[PDB]
């Protein structure tokens, strides 16, 4: 996909020449923030399949007519809702990844490209999303660089779905 | 194309799984060693020209006869694309190395190699010779513990070794 | 491309003769229910998004597993590439309707279809399940008595029902 | 080929979209055509084979040179007039087929494309075929409707000719 | 693209010698009856319509089936093709004549003209008759004794006719 | 490759039409001077093999740090020298070729194309090869027509290593 490592590959490729300096450096940088970035990813696979449910509720608080309104993509029903979870469960899994990876390669192949297109067809709403997200941001209460880099890229996400 | 870390999340997403804590204590090794990582990446770029002119010369004397009148290689049109081929050949095991992946080589570079150089009646284990050779000297550059800070970067060197093998492998 | 009249001129230029009386019966009855099908073109286009969306939704209760982690059609990207195809297989099903001729389908979409399919590992009996699926919703919506003048378009359904099967056919 | 229908299809297509009410509007006037079209066809798939002798005949009285004059490519021959009355009879085959198809389709496919080349290289003239359509044109004695789609299409041949 | 002298020159520099004595004597001879084969290009030159019409003329007569409705031959745009094509093997048959190598009519012209053809529907077969008609035209204007200095260019028409049989050989 | 006749069948070519009378004389020059390039190619295939090492000597005076200098890629030991000899010869051998040819042809495509990308990658320099090729263009004592297509393609060879 897209790493910071790659980029700078795909760089010098195009030129057919080994790393510059200032992409040398670039991914020297990388490296110095790997640590905090894998800390993060961490922190998610533990405690993130319950940060799914915790958003997965307040969601129904911002938009109650998603759990009533007699719905064909609604969590009206409760097999519904755990669909609900599950989708919030693969934000964040996928959040985590850009952890790892130490970018936004991760959103952008498996849940960016393609997000409006389908969404806008079977019904489902971008603001129920983006609620329940902001939600796990504030909440998940990382401690400040593993949270720096955790915060960084759910924004982003946040971003594209505006 | 695929990184080290792009590698193992691209596995986790299969399976749908959040990177397990063992994967995580994987990565985290590769980070500690990763001045080393770029140490030889640096040290392969900058020795780059040396590598292959003598990895060439050193194929020359072996068969001669592919380079005289008559052979696969002969006329300087010929004599620079091996050049640059060598060249080629050493630049993504480079990137291979940067990346700790070895995705790049293979698709940007190793993809249809071996058929590319077959209709082309290039000799190609000669190829696998030329690759083996610049292996040798970059595998000394490398690794030659002056003007460097004294540690152990073995399991660099086991790596690196991998991907030049994997090169011959392909078009032989 | 070629349309119902089109084609029939085809085989007769094929012999070199004047287009049979029979044949000019054979189109005569054709311009006769052209009215009918005008109003089946036209409802599908209407229902177009309706129809492909619900085709979606049964398949993926159908077959779940396509669409979660590890599945052929997993993220985003591939959820709205299935959706964008079968959107393009009732489109074209649409203009072998309006044409009389099943050409248009056959080149211009389903072409190398399946060999585009199976080189991509897409499960292809799944497409079909799909193309059955928004096949039925087609149908019903068509039919629908309702908001039309009452009559008798029976063949134009069979015409219908053929051009879905052929297309759920050609990758199966 | 290239009938009204098909032609809204293509335009359709390269939009990849379904038809545009003008579109569709442009193709209900087609099927309100079909009828008188159609019946000019059955006029010529009747007495055609005979309209072509007819004009076989005429066009050897405005070019007399081509009845005479040893003929590498000229009707000299009884052979040779076999040949002109075949050739005519193609060009009314072909136009019957575009009242069928209700455009110029057949035509442009079947003896347009092409047709100057190999004419002006065989020796062939375009005289003596415009002249001998022409006649046919008035000759047909069609009704008025039948004879208007019928006359449409001879013009248009008559024009690519010239 | 490779003519008379660039091929004798190719093969001496496979191995990697001076072109021998016998050489220089054999192009020597090249050079020798040089303005006889210039004469034979300009006539083809000269009468190149008369000799594809000719040799389409008797085709048609040969094979009528061929051009009349249902045939491979059939509508204007297509018996303009076939002539097209016809004026096509000429042109490089000349091409070969002035240059006295066979090199360029086979990768501009031959190269793929038997998959094309037969891929196509296209008789083949005809066309290798129709290259057979249009060489016995061909070899009497260029031999024709008036309006030229008497001489002996046999060597030159064994040469005309081996191209053109060449051409009919890789079509049929 | 490229010949003067070749160079008029692509131009034509690209054309797809016959010879233009320009390129017509253009050839019938060709074999005007065919006789006296032939024989250029005949003089250097007997005594050129020694114009070799004639040029190999004179080549040691202008730079005698090639025979002496250590070298990776000079001339210091005897198996050096032995390549230095085969290396005139080559370019010696590719000349002849032009003249029986008529043309830069051999020259472009056996030793033209490439030729400073490697020589400036494998530390041999161009200056050697000038001086050396110099010295069989005065001392080669060839006639003046035979003389004069002979010299043609030897300054040609001179300034593309310049
Ligand atoms: C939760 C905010 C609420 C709930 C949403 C809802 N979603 C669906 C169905 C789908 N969810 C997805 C999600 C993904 N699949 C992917 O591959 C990715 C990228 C990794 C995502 C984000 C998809 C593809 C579907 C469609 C197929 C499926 O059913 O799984 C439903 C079911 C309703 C329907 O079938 O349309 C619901 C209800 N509903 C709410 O009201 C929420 C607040
Ligand atoms: C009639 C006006 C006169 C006659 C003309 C004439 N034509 C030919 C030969 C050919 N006619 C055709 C016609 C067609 N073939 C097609 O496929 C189509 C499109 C559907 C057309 C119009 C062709 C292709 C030929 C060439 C091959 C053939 O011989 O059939 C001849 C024969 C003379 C010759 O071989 O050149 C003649 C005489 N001659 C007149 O003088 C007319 C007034
Ligand atoms: C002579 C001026 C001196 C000598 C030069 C030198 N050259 C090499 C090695 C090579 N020479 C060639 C030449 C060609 N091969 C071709 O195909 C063509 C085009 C037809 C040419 C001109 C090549 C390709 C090489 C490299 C491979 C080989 O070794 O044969 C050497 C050997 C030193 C080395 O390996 O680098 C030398 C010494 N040296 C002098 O000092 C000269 C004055
Ligand atoms: C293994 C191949 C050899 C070896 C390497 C080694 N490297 C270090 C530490 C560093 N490597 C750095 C690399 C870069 N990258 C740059 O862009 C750059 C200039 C800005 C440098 C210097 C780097 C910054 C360090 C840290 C400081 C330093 O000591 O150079 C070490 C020490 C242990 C460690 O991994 O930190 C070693 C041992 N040692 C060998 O014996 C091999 C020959
Ligand atoms: C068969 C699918 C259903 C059915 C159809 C049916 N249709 C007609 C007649 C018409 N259909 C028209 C279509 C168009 N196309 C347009 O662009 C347009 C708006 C400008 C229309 C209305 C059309 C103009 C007619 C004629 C007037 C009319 O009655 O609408 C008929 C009647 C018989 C006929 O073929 O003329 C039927 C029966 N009937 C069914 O039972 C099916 C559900
Ligand atoms: C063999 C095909 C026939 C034949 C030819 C023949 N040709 C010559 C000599 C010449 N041919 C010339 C050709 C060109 N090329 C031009 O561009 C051009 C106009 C500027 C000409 C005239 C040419 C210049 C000559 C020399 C002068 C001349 O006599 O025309 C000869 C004579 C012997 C020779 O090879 O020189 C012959 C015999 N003779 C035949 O019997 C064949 C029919
Ligand atoms: C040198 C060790 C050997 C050798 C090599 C050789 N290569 C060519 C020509 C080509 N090499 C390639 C390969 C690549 N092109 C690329 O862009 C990349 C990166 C993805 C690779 C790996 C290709 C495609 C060609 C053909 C096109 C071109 O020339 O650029 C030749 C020339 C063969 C010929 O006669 O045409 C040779 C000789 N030859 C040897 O003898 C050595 C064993
Ligand atoms: C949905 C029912 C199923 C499904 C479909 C799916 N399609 C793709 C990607 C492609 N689809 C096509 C087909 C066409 N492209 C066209 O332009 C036309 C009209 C002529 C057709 C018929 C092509 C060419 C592709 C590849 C290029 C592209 O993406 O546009 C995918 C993606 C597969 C992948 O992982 O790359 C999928 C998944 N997938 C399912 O699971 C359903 C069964
Ligand atoms: C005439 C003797 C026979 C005949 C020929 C015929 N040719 C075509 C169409 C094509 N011909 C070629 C060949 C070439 N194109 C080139 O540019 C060159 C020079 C390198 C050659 C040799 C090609 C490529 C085509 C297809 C593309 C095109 O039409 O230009 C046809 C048409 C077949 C059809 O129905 O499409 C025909 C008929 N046909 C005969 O019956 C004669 C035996």
């Amino acid at each position: 996909m897209k790493t910071p490592l790659t980029e700078a590959i795909a760089a010098a490729d195009l030129r057919g020449s080994y790393l510059s300096n200032t992409e040398l450096q670039a991914v020297f940088g990388r490296f110095n923030r790997a640590r905090a970035g894998l800390e993060a990813a961490r922190a998610f696979a533990n405690n993130g399949k319950k940060w799914a449910e915790a958003a997965a509720n307040h969601v129904y608080q911002k938009f109650p007519y998603t759990t009533q309104m007699q719905g064909p993509q609604y969590a009206s029903t409760p097999e519904g809702k755990a669909k609900c979870v599950r989708d919030i469960d693969h934000y964040l899994r996928t959040i985590s990844y850009c952890c790892v990876v130490g970018g936004t390669g991760p959103l952008d192949d498996y849940v960016v490209a393609g997000l409006k297109e389908f969404n806008s067809a079977l019904g489902l709403s971008p603001s129920w999303y983006i609620a329940a997200l902001e939600f796990v941001r504030d909440n998940h209460g990382l401690t400040g660089d593993v949270a720096g880099e955790a915060n960084t890229y759910i924004n982003y996400a946040i971003n594209a779905l505006s | 194309m695929l990184d080290a870390f792009s590698r193992v999340v691209e596995q986790a997403d299969k399976k749908g799984a959040y990177l397990s804590n063992d994967e995580i204590n994987a990565l985290q090794a590769i980070v500690a060693d990763s001045n080393k990582r770029l140490d030889v990446v640096n040290r392969l770029t900058s020795n780059a020209s040396s590598i292959v002119a003598n990895a060439y010369r050193a194929l020359v004397a072996e068969r001669p006869q592919v380079f005289n009148p008559g052979g696969p290689c002969f006329h300087h049109r010929n004599q620079a694309a091996c050049i640059r081929d060598l060249g080629f050949i050493l630049r993504y095991v480079t990137y291979s190395v940067l990346a700790g992946d070895t995705s790049v080589m293979d698709d940007r570079c190793l993809n249809g190699l071996r058929e590319t150089y077959q209709a082309l009646g290039t000799p190609g284990d000669a190829v696998a010779s030329g690759i083996k050779k610049m292996k040798e000297a970059a595998l000394k550059i490398a690794n030659d513990p002056n003007g460097i800070t004294k540690g152990d970067c073995s399991q660099l060197m086991s790596e690196l070794a991998s991907y030049f093998d994997r090169a011959a492998a392909a078009v032989a």
